[PDB]
């Protein structure tokens, strides 16, 4: 795929949308609407969004994602301010919370087991 | 029939269709021996081309 | 053939498997069984209705 | 990534217990199959029972064998080929082949690979504009420019089964969007219970046995009809023979009753 | 066969059993009857309409 970068809430930037070409395979602000609607809350760190183009449609592959799932559950927007030791904000996920994030991920993830899936998310959470 | 299947296996294996040979296959199957039925069967099979009978049949 | 008749004969009695019966019948014939031939027949047999296959005759 | 094991004798040691834990042990070929395809194939196996690791660390079936009493040495010619795995399973032999061998995923052929089956390219417009048509011609695919597009003149076989596909051959086919083979874990081999099965076995006929069954069923049926030996199936036919033969004497003769 | 023709022939006359007739016809042929073959045919015959089986021809 031919990939692209995005900021939360952005539309119609000259540098980012125009030279990279407007998906929909023409007519930006088609996609410019589509990405923007989806994007969620405040901009923060940039995410990938990834472009795939079809006949007169655009689709984006967007994972802020499993970690943005963590943000919703904890009710904490940041990430680990002081890496791997102890976070500055006090975002301790519960054990019950993490298996439900794992349940939902289990389609996107390969993972064999639910217990396997819990490690994979937990490894993401700690760091 | 267990008795007919026992006869065709005995001929395929190359062993004669007699009371002892049918009785050993019949016992291995776990089906009880009945003297009258294997005796009729050997008697019916006497004087037969097993090969010629096996192939035609409607 | 040996194998075909052996499982058919058992089917008439109503029951069958690798060691317990297939091996037992052919051994009762006095013949040494090839394992590969038993394994192939059993693997083929799984999930098949033997009675239905008989009901068309071919 | 660093020097630390990257284990030797330790991963072998896990592997040791793995042949011994499971009855049925498979020698299998990833080489062809993509890894969304392999990884999916493996997902299936994994629920049921699982696959583990080696090189020559794999060939050490001997140590495992040495622990028990089963093979050495004794095996026919240790069948291992490039690109081999071991599948340890509960799953009986015959079923494992039908999962793996039947359900393969598709993908494209490769340069310098031996074609597994015949390759053909179709006639019709490639849709591509004028350029180096010559490249196609080099392979022995006839093409010519019709209507300002490159078109392939005819269907023909570019490569046969058992011949290698040339580097040029492969690249040009990929541009056409022509692929076609089935990929997944080719089965080289099986161990179960003191017995060695090679791949001919492992493609497991079955239709032939139906025909043989039905024919065996007819042998029994025949024997029954003609012989007269009246448990349940034969009986009504056996009675009919004694007529078939009377009604019959009438047809040739020339007494009328 | 001997047995088949013998009971059929009697059926035409309209009556049959083990000793009384089956044995009598085959004995009139001059042949020694196997009891097992008579018993099998009779056991098969019970509760069968011979006339109906004839009415399909096979």
């Amino acid at each position: 795929y031919l990939y692209l970068r995005a900021v939360g809430g952005e539309v119609g930037a000259s540098a980012a949308l125009a030279p990279k070409i407007g998906p929909l395979g023409l007519s930006p602000k088609k996609v410019g609407e589509d990405i923007a609607k989806a994007t969620k809350e405040f901009k923060g760190i940039k995410v990938t969004v990834q472009l795939k183009i079809q006949n007169r449609q655009a689709a984006a592959s967007v994972v802020p994602s499993a970690s943005s799932l963590v943000i919703t559950a904890l009710k904490e927007p940041p990430r680990d301010r002081k890496k791997d030791k102890n976070v500055k904000h006090s975002g301790n996920i519960q054990l019950d919370e993490i298996i439900e994030i794992a349940r939902q991920m289990r389609d996107k993830s390969f993972g064999r087991t639910l217990a396997s899936v819990t490690k994979e998310i937990l490894g993401t959470a700690q760091s | 029939s267990a008795l007919s299947y026992a006869a065709l296996i005995l001929a395929d294996s190359e062993i004669e269709i007699s009371s002892e040979k049918l009785l050993t296959l019949t016992n291995a199957a776990n089906v009880p021996d009945e003297n009258i039925w294997a005796d009729i069967f050997a008697k019916a099979l006497d004087g037969q081309n097993l090969k010629d009978l096996l192939v035609n049949f409607s | 053939m040996k194998y075909l008749a052996a499982y058919l004969l058992l089917n008439a009695a109503g029951n069958t498997p690798d060691a317990t019966k297939i091996k037992a019948i052919l051994e009762s014939v006095g013949i040494e069984i090839e394992d590969e031939k038993v394994s192939s027949v059993l693997s083929a047999l799984e999930g098949k209705s033997v009675d239905e296959l008989i009901t068309e005759g071919n | 990534m660093g020097g630390i094991r990257e284990k030797k004798a330790e991963y072998f040691a896990k592997l040791r217990e793995y042949l011994e834990e499971y009855k049925s042990l498979f020698v299998v070929g990833v080489d062809n199959v993509s890894s969304q395809q392999m990884h999916e194939v493996r997902k299936e196996l994994r629920g049921r029972a699982v696959v583990l690791m080696g090189k020559n660390t794999m060939v050490r079936r001997a140590i495992r064998g040495f622990l028990s009493d089963l093979p050495d040495f004794e095996k026919l010619l240790p069948f291992v080929k490039g690109n081999v795995g071991f599948v340890f399973t509960n799953e009986p032999l015959t079923e494992i082949k039908n999962v793996i061998v039947s359900n393969r995923v598709a993908a494209p052929a490769r340069a310098g690979a031996v074609a597994p089956e015949d390759i053909w390219v179709r006639a019709v417009n490639t849709g591509m504009e004028p350029g180096k048509t010559s490249f196609f011609q080099a392979l022995g695919v006839p093409t010519k420019i019709a209507r300002g597009t490159i078109e392939i003149v005819s269907d023909v076989k570019v490569v046969d089964a058992g011949n290698k596909v040339g580097q040029s051959e492969a690249s040009l086919l990929n541009l056409l969007n022509i692929s076609p083979f089935t990929f997944g874990l080719t089965v080289v081999q099986v161990y179960d219970n003191g017995q060695v099965f090679p791949s001919s076995i492992l493609d497991i006929t079955d239709e032939e046995l139906v025909s043989h069954f039905v024919s065996a069923v007819s042998t029994i049926a025949s024997i029954s009809l003609a012989i007269g030996y009246p448990t349940l199936p034969s009986v009504g036919h056996t009675l009919i023979n004694n007529y078939k033969d009377l009604l019959a004497v009438a047809i040739a003769a020339s007494y009328h009753y």
